[PDB]
């Protein structure tokens, strides 16, 4: 009978790219306006998108406009959902329903569309160098990276102009589900007195950017 | 428009004459449709054009239209019209949905019948023991359910799982799983499940050994 | 410059579906052999397919043969790898490439794809009647559904017969990642002696049926 | 064909010539191409044709074919071509690699610098405590570190990453991260990193309070 057969669902990240399909059976999907509607988990029902017969005129909601793309193709009687940009509000189960008289007659059974566990800007601190650390004529200094989602962060040292000694650590991924990470340097002894030692951290996920001026330790 | 669906939630018996309402902030547009989503399902359509029954949809429901006010109507309520309900209009391809009503059925308040499980001698040689306590057939739907292990009470070792309305006589079913390693089950002998409705609380029991 | 960006990335349930993208700059994509390689974590490399200029002659590598299908869009300058019947193995990082002479010269930043929790069968466990529990002449069974991934079961008594008095609970979320739940039936106590009591779980994810007939409870 | 990479892996001091054989199974197509994937990038095309140098690619790296073993020279090796090397065969549509050539550099052993940095100030306030212990400069990559807390061994409350090879010195860093509670950290005085490579054992240590 008219059937609508949705796949296509998972988990992304913020962003990321998700293309949500429809299959139909017992009728030309070439012959109808076709909808997508999302419903948020314990939420109500919100129209997403649709398609006209042939002349292919899409249709969007305002909350989705940029970056969403709803296309149909006719030779695999299917019709489709292009999903970029992706936000915390996109996560629902979204159905795919055919229009009929001036309603939705058949309805699929819908595949979730989930979130990551959200942008996350990171913390920075620093490690500071000390006398009792100081080991003859070097010293060493660094400023640590914590508790960032999602990858990754680009750590750079006094504008970039430091390069040799820097150590930037790869990434762990602490047991809150949250990166972590450091990058420190080894500093002639005598400059700790002088020159002035700023890490760049910048984390392009949440368009956030620290730089935090690394010191002596003191009470 | 703004569909705005009154109530955003109501309770009714079994026989009752429902009503809800979906107000158009501004629109002449006759086409409006009402769904009923049963939980878990997708949603059904019921009226179209806000007049018409769609084949196949009992005769209770139906539509009216007071201008801006839309209304459906359910003359006898059944248990099976225990859902969420939601109306929808077409403007210029401007599909907007109401907020939602959400329909439970009341009926007369009743206690549960209440089992308990042991767990079975295959469950115990995988090294799990999940003891299940039943609670069947209820009204309302809150309740509270304690476990209690030699008299010593339980928490956070259980899931509680609560089953839909039932669509012939409008009660609730609830299980409680508790969960518990084989060796700490087999330190302890008294096992009691205790519920708690109201003025009203019972206690099943079981004494492992006890055949 | 020549430049490969992709993005559709994500982690998917076995079998699912999933479209990675590959969008092209400073070059016509339609211009040039495009190929697809994976690389699992900590492992090797895997050519996956390939697509010809403009004759459109797509190549396949036989481990994706029948789940996968690479297309490119002219339009948009981008090729495209659609994965459906997704495994375990098909978890890797996946890179886009462009042919150059005998090799393949300009290489993406690459999007991974990871799979689920995989699939796992459910454990049925009788939920035994007993005297003590027999209240009158009503007395309780069920089988109790553990340790599933991912959803749905189907649970039904006595090959679906048995309909009165069934009351199959909704699935929970066990602390280990585990789907579980349970189905009982309220029986007369002296059907205990006579009827046989079977329930029917079938787990379409792991294409397994459970029929386990519960009995009372003895020591 | 079946890229057969010989061998799996080797390590080689800087200067050193290096070589890696891939035979093909069964193959007369000369299109054989070699590619460097330096940790965490993409494959970078050195030798394709199995003789001629990619555009861009150093002197030291040759490509040569004995029948059915293709090989790849590294005449000078330098620091920075630590990385994993992969050979590729091309015939018709059959695009088949090799399961992959590690190669680390070689150094003369040598000890790390160490330094343990006490929790911040600011992180202190947060309520989370992350004593960092590192381990600069050194060879070969394997080291043991162990957390002590008022001479109490610390376990399960550590992270550590590694730096990959140093492209200059070809040396290694690693930092191991202990995180605790504000309030752990506040009831504690000594706290120690103790570092065993071989023979030796080193341990940097600060005394909350000691200014």
């Amino acid at each position: 009978e008219v059937q609508l057969v949705e796949s296509g669902g998972g988990l992304v990240q913020p962003g990321g790219s998700l293309r949500l399909s429809c299959a139909a059976s017992g009728f030309n999907l070439r012959s109808y306006y076709m909808h997508w509607v999302r419903q948020a988990p314990g939420k109500g029902l919100e129209w997403v998108a649709s398609i006209s017969p042939y002349y292919s005129y899409t249709y969007y909601a305002d909350s989705v406009k940029g970056r969403f793309t709803i296309s149909a193709d006719t030779s695999k009687n299917t019709a489709y959902l292009q999903m970029n940009s992706l936000r915390a509000e996109d996560t629902a189960v979204y159905y795919c329903a055919r229009h009929g008289y001036g309603a939705m007659d058949y309805w699929g059974q819908g595949t979730l569309v989930t979130v990551f566990n959200q942008i996350k800007g990171p913390s920075v601190f620093p490690l500071a160098p000390s006398s009792k650390s100081t080991s003859g004529g070097t010293a060493a200094l660094g400023c640590l990276v914590k508790d960032y989602f999602p990858g990754p962060v680009t750590v750079s040292w006094n504008s970039g102009a430091l390069t040799s000694g820097v150590h930037t650590f790869p990434a762990v991924l602490q047991s809150s589900g949250l990166y972590s990470l450091s990058s420190v340097v080894t500093v002639p002894s005598s400059s700790l007195g002088t020159q002035t030692y700023i890490c760049n951290v910048n984390h392009k996920p949440s368009n956030t950017k620290v730089d935090k001026k690394v010191e002596p330790k003191s009470c | 428009i703004q569909m705005t669906q009154s109530p955003s939630s109501l309770s009714a018996s079994v026989g009752d004459r429902v009503t809800i309402t979906c107000r158009a902030s501004q629109s002449v547009s006759s086409a409006v449709a009402w769904y009923q989503q049963k939980p878990g399902k997708a949603p059904k359509l019921l009226i179209y054009s806000a007049s018409s029954l769609y084949s196949g949809v009992p005769s209770r429901f139906s539509g009216s239209r007071s201008g801006t006010d839309f209304t459906l109507t359910i003359s006898s309520l059944q248990p099976e019209d225990f859902a969420t309900y939601y109306c929808q209009q077409s403007s210029y391809s401007l599909i907007t949905f109401g907020q939602g009503t959400k329909v439970e059925i009341k009926r007369t308040v009743a206690a549960p019948s209440v089992f308990i499980f042991p767990p079975s001698d295959e469950q115990l040689k995988s090294g799990t023991a999940s003891v299940v306590c039943l609670l069947n057939n209820f009204y309302p739907r809150e309740a509270k359910v304690s476990w209690y292990v030699d008299n010593a009470l339980q928490s956070g070792n259980s899931q509680e799982s609560v089953t839909e309305q039932d669509s012939k006589d409008s009660t609730y079913s609830l299980s409680s799983t508790l969960t518990l390693s084989k060796a700490d089950y087999e330190k302890h002998k008294v096992y009691a499940c205790e519920v708690t409705q109201g003025t009203t609380s019972v206690t099943k029991s079981f004494n492992r050994g006890e055949c």
